[PDB]
């Protein structure tokens, strides 16, 4: 969506809330992507700007907008510990089991991130444990690998 | 008989490459058919440290090629002096490194990186006496940053006895083409930091700076900043290229310009600043100004360890070393106390196309730790919140790897700090 | 003044004026020297060998599938 | 017969040697080609066709310089065995010179030495042509040094060292290789002649009107001093008639070599008639600190021995009475266990200088050579320089990484500062 776009895009990763409503009443692009295919969705996700990802949805952003690597924004706020983001995306019907190119599910990789809460809503949204990767890895295998005894007990219960 | 063997990686290194490769052959007089035409044998005295001398009267650059994505070929051989190319020393893959340090270091890059070092070894056996490597990529990309250092390492381990130079294209937000470019340059100046014995800072924030402040160009391309990064290029290569008592070979220059082993970061400068005559005291103000370094760090917040200057074009040499000295008795703070007279000055008659006169800096300065402190606070941002990780990990990297990167650039920034405070006892 | 050592040459003469009296095989080593250089050198490149020799074990530790 | 072997190692010891030999030639009337239309014999063999050969061995870890030799104006005076050239330099580390890229060519020098030593029949020694701050005439020249003390124990060897100047040098190195050359070269030497390029730089400035010396400017310049010391050598005299005597006349204490030469006229080629200087005022002008070859101020110091070697139209008488003048008017303090008196030596032959060159030619000049403990004012220069670095370790690395220990740095710089110790011991 031309300048609009680029101009979406850097509110939204610079958490400009007035830049970002002042864009879309201007007829900005809501899921105008970036050069690894990010939305202004997925920059709000890995940057933590609750009300930007609140904004971008009631202005009909793709809540399941993948990126180049697959990714969509749940992936990015399970992995970056945005707890209230994936709450609100998950509400907003965010895909819980999504994959990226990777294999990655969101539970993947707040798992490998030690987002021990996230975990927990992941799980009460109807995450699947059983889920491998391209290294043939479940969420479980991630938190006994890298030594996390209290998240491979919270994993433990369904697998 | 003292040849450099020039490899360039990435769309960076070959775009920097490719417009050096133009410069320096202009200036040598060599023609895109490797035919020589100028005017003067001070052009052809040192042709042997760049160009092979092939069959009827022809000059060929010691130039290897290098890319995990195959357009970048095709650009080249596409390009005004794209033909002067060796055929067989272009080294191409073909699925690319996705601006992913892990995929050019350790996936598609290892898998290519076997045949890059073929080609190495064949230019380095041919030559007489060696003196050794420079290599041209960016920090902030894949193929470059990743696979750029792994050749390095690998390059390291065979040639430990030669000499390792590289032309390093730090990332900016300014010039940025992903987020991911902190996390690749910081991974990149871990591995220079280690395996190089001098690095060129090419900063892009200090580039486009240079392009809006100094030229008011509003909407800069990458030929824009490529025309600064070819005139250094051209400058600081001055005294290995034609006759010249001073600085002579690589590591004669390194000898001189590093007193330790991992503070080899140089702010290069250039004057004039020009785009697509000035008097001897006006080019040694201008070439000491920060308005005209190519690294975005202000010389007035640190210190000189080491300083080398190359004038260009016919000029009073007495007003060279005046303007020179003045510089250094005028501004004695800016230069340590304990590293006496480290400001060196060569003087060569053959000025760059479309200038009369100019000169090139290069600078060993304490202030560069504010352009690694400006890549750290930007990784530190982005590695907090795990940010993309993801791309690194899926290609087997640790998170270890990340913290240890970070650590060492720290180390590096502090280890400047130590050198800016110390005091000639 | 005194004027000793008058000695007359060919081609010149020289003379002293006293104004006042006072008044009062290791060949081997050299080949041990730079046979230790050698030996201290070789060890520094080959210390550099094997911490690169290290990271490509580590590299080799990514290419398993 | 007595003959004198000349050494020139690297860049600077290679383009002095050059200029030393093409005055040599125009002394003794040799031709470019060796040929003549002897006293002299003692620096140039003969061959069976009447070619006069110098009794010089050239040598460089890099081949730039000897090759304009190879192919210059005297590239038929010189035979080929007797121009040495590596393929890599030692980038202006010591380290390289001595230890990993000198090794590889010090036994071909030897052999090389040892063809024009098999030619004499009665070897006086070496005189040893090089710089303080070059690799090669730094760490290539001791490692020469040493060898030529084991193989040539008995013979003398006297050394033309090129003393580091900003105003004429190439590398922030050069006090480090300055040191490390000095240590490992003084039990080696008999006597050295130290040229601070910033005398030479100053006398071309203020007595040649050249703004900008070149190293042809400043080589002629030198070669003319250096002619003046050894033209006894080569002429057969009365003073400093053999390598021998010149440590008998200067050098009363063996660590303390270092004699200051004091060199006049020099007078420009491109100024107007003037009234030739007499014996008394180039007598005058031997005490007069801007005519010496290193930057130093004696009346701080004292004397051990001096020397005064003149050339031309000079009366012995004249030179007693310019002698009696310098007693009287000028405190000139010899050391109390030295003799106070003054040696002198007389060559008649006018002086010749380069045709077409800068320096004017002069009816009567002098080199006086006298040992003054003001000489240690060059050491302790040096020493402060290697200080300021040393402390902080900068560059040290790249000596390390070439074969050499860093112990060997405090080594170094401990006989410095004993060397300082031993001047000022004798400077009361
Ligand atoms: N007077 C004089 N000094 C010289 C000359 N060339 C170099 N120097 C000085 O000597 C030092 C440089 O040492 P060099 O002899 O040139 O180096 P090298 O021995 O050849 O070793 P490399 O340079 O590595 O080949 C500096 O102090 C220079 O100022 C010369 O022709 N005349
Ligand atoms: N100065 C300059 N920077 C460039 C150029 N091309 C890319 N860059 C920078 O280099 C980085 C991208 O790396 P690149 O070499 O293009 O990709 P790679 O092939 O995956 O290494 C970014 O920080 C860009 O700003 C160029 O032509 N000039
Ligand atoms: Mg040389």
């Amino acid at each position: 969506g031309s300048d609009l776009g680029k101009k979406l895009l850097e509110a939204a990763r610079a958490g400009q809330d007035d830049e970002v409503r002042i864009l879309m009443a201007n007829g900005a692009d809501v899921n105008a992507w970036d050069t690894s295919g990010l939305t202004p969705l997925h920059l709000a996700a890995t940057f933590g700007h609750l009300e930007i990802v609140e904004v971008l949805l009631k202005h009909g952003a793709d809540v399941n907008a993948t990126d180049l690597r697959g990714d969509t924004p749940l992936h990015l706020a399970a992995e970056v510990g945005h707890l209230e983001i994936v709450e609100v995306l998950l509400k907003h019907g965010a895909d819980v089991n999504a994959h990226d190119t990777f294999g990655y599910t969101p539970l993947h990789l707040a798992a490998l991130f030690g987002h021990l809460e996230i975990v927990e809503v992941l799980l009460k949204n109807g995450a699947d444990v059983n889920a491998q990767d391209k290294f043939g890895k479940t969420a479980f295998d991630i938190s006994i690998d890298n030594g996390n005894e209290d998240l491979a007990e919270i994993l433990q219960k369904l697998n | 008989m003292r040849e450099i063997v020039h490899i360039q990686a990435g769309q960076c290194g070959n775009q920097i490459g490719a417009k050096f490769w133009e410069v320096i052959s202009d200036e040598h007089g060599i023609d895109p058919t490797g035919s020589y035409h100028g005017d003067s044998d001070l052009q052809l005295e040192r042709i042997n440290v760049y160009y092979n001398e092939a069959t009827g009267n022809k000059y060929v650059p010691r130039a290897i090629l290098v890319d995990l994505e195959p357009g970048t070929m095709d650009s080249v051989r596409s390009g005004p002096f794209g033909q002067i190319f060796r055929p067989d020393n272009f080294v191409f893959g073909q699925s690319g490194a996705g601006n992913n340090w892990a995929k050019g270091h350790y996936t598609e890059g290892a898998e290519l990186v076997d045949s890059v070092l073929d080609v190495v070894r064949k230019e380095s056996e041919s030559c007489d006496c060696l003196q050794g490597f420079q290599l041209t990529h960016s920090l902030g990309g894949g193929t470059g940053s990743g696979m750029g250092t792994l050749l390095i390492s690998k390059i390291r381990e065979e040639y430990p006895d030669r000499i390792m130079n590289t032309f390093s294209v730090m990332p900016s937000p300014k010039v940025s083409d992903t987020v991911v470019e902190p996390y690749n340059a910081t991974l990149s100046v871990h591995q220079l930091v280690e395996n190089t014995d001098e690095t060129y800072c090419i900063d892009n924030e200090a580039l486009y700076d240079i392009c809006f402040r100094t030229l008011k160009l509003t909407t800069p391309t990458y030929g824009d900043l490529n025309h600064l990064v070819s005139a250094t290029m051209s400058g600081v290569t001055t005294c290995l290229r034609f006759p010249g008592q001073l600085n002579a070979d690589l590591r004669k220059l390194a000898v001189n310009m590093v007193p330790f082993p991992r503070l080899h970061f140089f702010m290069p400068g250039f004057a004039p600043l020009t785009s697509r005559a000035l008097t001897v005291p006006e080019l040694t103000q201008q070439m000491f100004d920060s308005k005209n370094m190519m690294a975005a760090c202000d010389p007035r917040h640190g210190r000189y360890l080491t300083v080398a200057a190359i004038f260009r074009g016919r000029m009073s040499m007495k007003e060279v070393d005046e303007q020179m000295l003045n510089v250094q008795n005028k501004n004695s703070s800016y230069f340590v106390e304990w590293i006496p007279n480290n400001v060196k000055t060569a003087v060569c008659d053959i000025p760059p196309r479309g200038l009369k006169m100019s000169a090139t800096f290069i600078g060993n300065s304490t202030a560069i730790q504010e352009l690694f402190k400006r890549i750290s606070e930007q990784f530190t941002a982005m590695f907090r919140r795990k940010a993309f990780l993801h791309w690194y990990t899926g290609e087997g990297m640790d998170e270890m790897e990340f913290t240890e990167a970070e650590s060492n650039m720290n180390d590096l920034v502090s280890e400047y700090q130590q050198y800016q405070d110390a005091t000639a006892d | 003044m005194e004027v000793i050592e008058l000695n007359k040459a060919t081609s010149g003469q020289s003379w002293e004026v006293i104004l006042k009296p006072p008044s009062f095989p290791s060949l081997e080593e050299i080949q041990k020297k730079l046979e230790a250089a050698e030996e201290r050198r070789k060890a520094h490149f080959a210390a550099m060998l094997e911490r690169l020799q290290e990271k490509d074990k580590h590299a080799e530790e990514v290419r398993k599938n | 017969m007595r003959e004198c072997i000349s050494i020139h190692v690297g860049q600077a010891g290679v383009q002095i040697g050059n200029a030393c030999w093409e005055l040599y030639c125009l002394e003794h009337g040799i031709q470019p080609d060796g040929q003549m239309p002897d006293s002299f014999n003692t620096f140039f063999s003969e061959t069976g066709a009447g070619k006069h050969v110098p009794r010089a061995v050239f040598v460089d870890l890099e081949p730039t310089v000897i090759d304009e030799v190879r192919t210059g104006t005297y590239r038929q005076l010189f035979h080929p065995e007797q121009l040495i050239t590596g393929k890599e330099d030692a980038a202006n580390n010591y380290a390289r010179g001595h230890y990993t890229i000198g090794k590889e060519i010090i036994d071909l020098v030897l052999d090389r030495i040892r063809k024009l030593a098999d030619q004499c029949t009665g070897l006086q020694g070496f005189l040893v042509f090089h710089s303080f701050g070059g690799g090669t005439g730094s760490g290539f020249t001791s490692l020469l040094m040493e060898r030529l003390s084991v193989d040539y124990g008995k013979k003398s060897k006297l050394e033309f060292s090129i003393y580091p100047a900003p105003q004429v040098s190439t590398a922030v190195v050069e006090p480090y290789n300055s040191i490390l050359t000095t240590h490992t070269t003084l039990e080696h030497s008999d006597c050295a002649f130290m040229v601070d390029n910033e005398a030479i730089y100053d006398i071309c400035r203020r007595n040649l009107d050249i703004e900008r010396p070149t190293y042809t400017n400043l080589n002629r310049l030198i070669s003319q001093i250096v002619s003046s010391i050894t033209a006894s050598l080569r002429f057969d005299g009365a003073l400093n008639v053999d390598l021998t005597e010149f440590q008998t006349n200067l050098v009363p204490y063996p660590r303390i070599h270092f004699p200051l030469a004091t060199y006049a006229p020099v007078i420009s080629a491109e100024k107007a008639y003037h009234e030739q200087l007499s014996v008394a005022e180039i007598t005058n002008a031997c005490f007069e600190p801007a005519n010496q070859m290193v930057k130093c101020d004696p009346r701080h110091g004292k004397y051990m021995a001096c020397c005064l070697l003149y050339r031309g139209d000079v009366v012995p008488k004249d030179v007693n009475a310019a002698i009696a003048t310098i007693k009287t008017k000028r405190s000139i303090q010899f050391v109390d266990w030295c003799p106070t008196g003054f040696k002198v030596g007389i060559n008649y032959q006018p002086p010749t200088v380069v045709p077409g060159g800068d320096l004017a030619k002069v009816q009567r000049a002098v080199c006086m050579l006298s040992n003054t403990t003001a000489i240690a004012e060059a050491w302790a220069r040096l020493d402060h320089k290697f200080d300021l670095m040393y402390a902080k370790r900068a560059f040290v690395h790249w000596y390390v990484g070439e074969g050499m220990e860093e112990g060997e740095f405090s080594e170094a710089r401990e006989d410095m500062a004993a060397l300082e110790k031993d001047y000022e011991e004798v400077g009361v």
